[PDB]
RNA sequence: CCAUAGGUUAAUGAGGCGAACCGGGGGAACUGAAACAUCUAAGUACCCCGAGGAAAAGAAAUCAACCGAGAUUCCCCCAG
RNA sequence: UUUUGUAUAAUGGGUCAGCGACUUAUAUUCUGUAGCAAGGUUAACCGAAUAGGGGAGCCGAAGGGAAACCGAGUCUUAACU
RNA sequence: AGGACCGAACCGACUAAUGUUGAAAAAUUAGCGGAUGACUUGUGGCUGGGGGUGAAAGGCCAAUCAAACCGGGAGAUAGCUGGUUCUCCCCGAAAGCUAUUUAGGUAGCGCCUCGUGAAUUCAUCUCCGGGGGUAGAGCACUGUUUCGGCAAAACCCGAUGCAAACUGCGAAUACCGGAGAAUGUUAUCACGGGAGACACACGGCGGGUGCUAACGUCCGUC
RNA sequence: GUAACGGGGCUAAACCAUGCACCGAAGCUGCGGCAGCGACGCGUUGUUGGGUAGGGGAGCGUUCUGUAAGCCUG
RNA sequence: GUUUAUUAAAAACACAGCACUGUGCAAACACGAAAGUGGACGUAUACGGUGUGACGCCUGCCCGGUGCCGGAAGGUUAAUUGAUGGGGUUAGCGCAAGCGAAGCUCUUGAUCGAAGCCCCGGUAAACGGCGGCCUAAGGUAGCGAAAUUCCUUGUCGGGUAAGUUCCGACCUGCACGAAUGGCGUAAUGAUGGCCAGGCUGUCUCCACCCGAGACUCAGUGAAAUUGAACUCGCUGUGAAGAUGCAGUGUACCCGCGGCAAGACGGAAAGACCCCGUGAACCUUUACUAUAGCUUGACACUGAACAUGUUCUAACGUUGACCCGUAAUCCGGGUUGCGGACAGUGUCUGGUGGGUAGUUUGACUGGGGCGGUCUCCUCCUAAAGAGUAACGGAGGAGCACGAAGGUUGGCUAAUCCGGAGGUUAGUGCAAUGGCAUAAGCCAGCUUGACUGCGAGCGUGACGGCGCGAGCAGGUGCGAAAGCAGGUCAUAGUGAUCCGGUGGUUCUGAAUGGAAGGGCCAUC
RNA sequence: CCGCGAUGGUAGUGUGGGGUCUCCCCAUGCGAGAGUAGG
């Protein structure tokens, strides 16, 4: 990131945002997924 | 007491006599009306002369004064 | 060892789906009422970083 | 004044050495930051005390999240 | 060797023999190649086992948004031509 | 009597020559100063490194002193200098711009290379459409200039020149776009892997600077 | 130290004009050979091959491990 | 006397003498985290520090600055203390919106508060200063072309045939001057300058001689250096001063004694000079710290009223005596003195080159000094864009709720109603524009709107610019239409950190809150 | 729609070549401005 004394790319844009604690316990799960689940009810458990 | 300057501004024709242009499409930038709007050409607040419609660059020398227009002829 | 991420880039890219960075614009901080409001509408949105700089950018987030 | 300090003798133990590891008492700077003081290097190097075959830690005034786990230690993940 | 440029009166070497400088570890990306393929691969560890077990994990199959959240869309905006 | 006098031992070190791979990492020779004193000398002791000691020269502290020596941190750091080892084949730069406590460093871009993809993508010429304000020219303008006339020597008129920052004119070339053929190993553009380079030199042409001085200096272009 | 034709020398062996000859390079051509790239007949044709930094491609040789209780060697 | 052991012996240091200043003894001061020790088994006729430097005659004026000393009314001011207000939470109260006790909690900071500083004085043998109307005061005595005088070899006198030196004067002191002493001064000096007698190979100008080397023979036997050498002159050429290139001249092969013009000879990775975001040590009213010194609060720390002192019991004792004891340590005891003081710990303000870590820009026809550093206009700039120099010329770091928007109306300079036609005007440089006026006036106004934005320009990038049109809501005008600031091009500052307002975001068990995000803004 | 102008010569200049090289010349291509006849 040094770019010979002029203030870098990564100093001279601004900070932006928050990192959410709830989207690191949000899943996404496809269609292709729900028949890999032991005896056809898909919950948290069954997915787990 | 010199050793002064100002950055060049790029002024000047961006498309000339016959050029296919798209609508917004800048013509020529100028300081004040050396070149005036003709048809389908806007004036912008800095004397820039921008297409309003799609089609060809057409420079033309009309008026008493005998003043250089800028047009576009629509395609 | 682990390469570290460069944590003050971190903060300023967000990488995109087909693997480009997003950033914020410069300018929107402060010495806002001398700015025409059409300047500051236009660096309200997020922007990709430019070719030039994704070189740079990559090697400050070897884990984006 | 009683006494206590002090004195003599006896018994028992200690003392010193040793490469690393271990716990504790102290604790740099070069260096990096393209200068430099916060920061870094690093609780590193080094000095000191003490131990053991290992040491230290250890049996929740611990986590968790309304479900639960169940002392300490070490390894792989979590995750740059 | 260094230089715009060296027969240079710039540098280095008296000669020979021997030694003498892009490595190693881990992470990461790209290329080649091999395996398997919407999957791929296991770590520690167990195992007398280069086997076999171990799928904890990691990467991928979805993105958009600061985020809640929505989702082949999403964000922006009261709302998009 | 005396930090008294002359002068050996003893203690010094003013001058000169020699010596300078020495006889000697400070001496020898001839002269020189002190020589009862703040003298000199033997033996032993004490002061330790940002510390000592110093009648003070940053002097001396083991041939070492503006911070001893030895070991360690330690392979400190070194944008600097040097050096970098077998062979052949293909391509082949740059010494520029921008930014920089930057200027002999570095970063992005330009230029090299390798890979992948893609258009008649690119170049030359011809024809067509364009904008120019340079060369030249000119003097209405903005200044400058000379002569004559006229006349409040103004102004005005005729005649004559001059201009990077003058233009009532204005090329060649160059540049942008369009069309067409021929030619060219895609010569083009994009994306990705790897760079190097950012001290340039002279010569021609157009110029600034300098003295139309410099193998001078600074641009443009070949 | 001649020292302001490279020298000898030159009255052309100087200069101007016109012309035809010749010499002259690693340029071009001829003959033989090697290699890169462009189409594939796995045919031969077109073309290319000066190079520093530097990129790409392909190799030689050295020590050591397997192949090797093999193979060579008094 | 002393000194740079090893290029400086001196005018440097020291010195007796002088002065200022500190110091009452457990002295100041110094070494030491401390105990202690030196000072000193001394006691102000003593001891430390500082300057001056025998002696003689002397030592002038300035206290404004900096220091030191004294003051202590007033201003300012630390820790500490926590009045007051504001917020979070929630028992309740409310049908809901909300309100909201106690407690806990986040914040605010009244009052208290020492030294210091400001302030008022003093002080120059403190650091220092000592004029051409001005100052704190304007240099006295003495001395003066000087260890000081640039101009300068000043000028005059002396000495010499001739004297930039010397001696004596003059005063025009570039830039003397009174204890960082002035002026003198017998004696002293391996001290600096000048002159004379004697003396001489110092010299005119060298000659001869005696010895040690050098030379030859025998024995022993180094060294620095060295790309390779078949290692000439000259004139040119050329990384610009040639044995090696060109042309030409000269030259049989090889030693020995000699000489040093060249081999940019040998020696030492130039010490000068510049550069490196190198080092060291030194300085200071550079920055930041910090030992030390100093201030107060609380602790060790107590008792009687005063809003004064007294007391003893903590504590001190480097007073005396006794014992452990053969002991100037130490401890215990007795006693005197001092006494809640002193002193030490934690906290706290001041002071703090005593000590430490560091910083102290770049460009540049070498560096420094000066100038410059961002932005705008013109020219250089070669008729697209761009284009350098410590090239040539000027501007900006704003202004304006009208000087903006729109509709209607109007047209200048200058000269003598006319002529003239922008030669004026533009809020401000310059250039390009502007009559349909962009110049100028009046009425009505807030489009100097909010969300967006086809497309394009310009940048390495960060960015910057131009923009029809769409949605919402608006002004002007009759309407077409125009309006997202101003004739255009300068009037500017990334990010971080934080502040303020807003907010269908987040909220570390849960509800909240804090903090964070997002939007606006500083 | 927006109030002059040939012809000829001259100046300049792209490309190539040359000289006595601060400036020119030659071959070839382009060819003003001013002025003249005239309108
Ligand atoms: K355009
Ligand atoms: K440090
Ligand atoms: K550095
Ligand atoms: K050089
Ligand atoms: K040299
Ligand atoms: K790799
Ligand atoms: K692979
Ligand atoms: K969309
Ligand atoms: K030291
Ligand atoms: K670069
Ligand atoms: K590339
Ligand atoms: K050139
Ligand atoms: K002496
Ligand atoms: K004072
Ligand atoms: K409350
Ligand atoms: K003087
Ligand atoms: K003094
Ligand atoms: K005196
Ligand atoms: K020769
Ligand atoms: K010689
Ligand atoms: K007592
Ligand atoms: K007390
Ligand atoms: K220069
Ligand atoms: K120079
Ligand atoms: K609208
Ligand atoms: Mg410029
Ligand atoms: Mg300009
Ligand atoms: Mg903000
Ligand atoms: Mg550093
Ligand atoms: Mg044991
Ligand atoms: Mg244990
Ligand atoms: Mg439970
Ligand atoms: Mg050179
Ligand atoms: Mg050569
Ligand atoms: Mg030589
Ligand atoms: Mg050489
Ligand atoms: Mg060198
Ligand atoms: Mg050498
Ligand atoms: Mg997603
Ligand atoms: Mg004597
Ligand atoms: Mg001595
Ligand atoms: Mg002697
Ligand atoms: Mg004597
Ligand atoms: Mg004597
Ligand atoms: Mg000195
Ligand atoms: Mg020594
Ligand atoms: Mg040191
Ligand atoms: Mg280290
Ligand atoms: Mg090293
Ligand atoms: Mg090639
Ligand atoms: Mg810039
Ligand atoms: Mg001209
Ligand atoms: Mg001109
Ligand atoms: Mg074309
Ligand atoms: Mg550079
Ligand atoms: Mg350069
Ligand atoms: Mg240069
Ligand atoms: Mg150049
Ligand atoms: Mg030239
Ligand atoms: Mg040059
Ligand atoms: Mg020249
Ligand atoms: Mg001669
Ligand atoms: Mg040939
Ligand atoms: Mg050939
Ligand atoms: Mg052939
Ligand atoms: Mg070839
Ligand atoms: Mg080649
Ligand atoms: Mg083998
Ligand atoms: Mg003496
Ligand atoms: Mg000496
Ligand atoms: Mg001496
Ligand atoms: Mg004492
Ligand atoms: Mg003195
Ligand atoms: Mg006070
Ligand atoms: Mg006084
Ligand atoms: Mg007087
Ligand atoms: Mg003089
Ligand atoms: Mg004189
Ligand atoms: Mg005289
Ligand atoms: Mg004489
Ligand atoms: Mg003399
Ligand atoms: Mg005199
Ligand atoms: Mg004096
Ligand atoms: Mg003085
Ligand atoms: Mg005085
Ligand atoms: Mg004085
Ligand atoms: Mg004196
Ligand atoms: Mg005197
Ligand atoms: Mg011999
Ligand atoms: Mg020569
Ligand atoms: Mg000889
Ligand atoms: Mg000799
Ligand atoms: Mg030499
Ligand atoms: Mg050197
Ligand atoms: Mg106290
Ligand atoms: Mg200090
Ligand atoms: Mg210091
Ligand atoms: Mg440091
Ligand atoms: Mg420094
Ligand atoms: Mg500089
Ligand atoms: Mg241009
Ligand atoms: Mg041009
Ligand atoms: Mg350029
Ligand atoms: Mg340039
Ligand atoms: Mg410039
Ligand atoms: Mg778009
Ligand atoms: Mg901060
Ligand atoms: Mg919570
Ligand atoms: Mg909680
Ligand atoms: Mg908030
Ligand atoms: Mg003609
Ligand atoms: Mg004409």
């Amino acid at each position: 990131g040094f770019e010979g004394g002029q203030m870098p790319l990564y100093r001279r844009l601004p900070k932006f945002g928050f990192t959410s604690r709830k989207a690191a316990i949000t899943a996404e799960i496809r269609l292709s997924d729900l028949a890999k689940v032991e005896g056809g009810v898909v919950d948290l458990n069954t997915l787990k | 007491r010199n050793g002064r300057d100002s950055e060049a501004k790029r002024l000047g024709v961006k498309r000339f006599g016959g050029e296919s242009v798209l609508a917004g499409s800048i013509i020529v930038r100028q300081r004040g009306t050396k070149f005036h709007a003709g048809a389908n050409v806007g004036c912008g607040r800095d004397h820039t002369l921008f297409a309003k419609a799609d089609g060809k660059v057409k420079f033309e020398v009309k008026g008493p004064k005998n003043r250089k227009f800028i047009s576009i002829e629509a395609e | 060892p682990k390469i570290k991420t460069v944590r003050g880039a971190a903060k300023r890219f967000k990488k995109t789906g087909k693997g480009g960075f997003k950033h914020k614009h410069a300018n929107l901080r402060h010495i806002l009422t001398k700015k025409a409001t059409k300047r500051k509408r236009h660096l309200r949105p997020k922007a990709m970083v430019s070719k030039g700089d994704l070189g740079l950018v990559i090697a400050c987030l070897p884990y984006a």
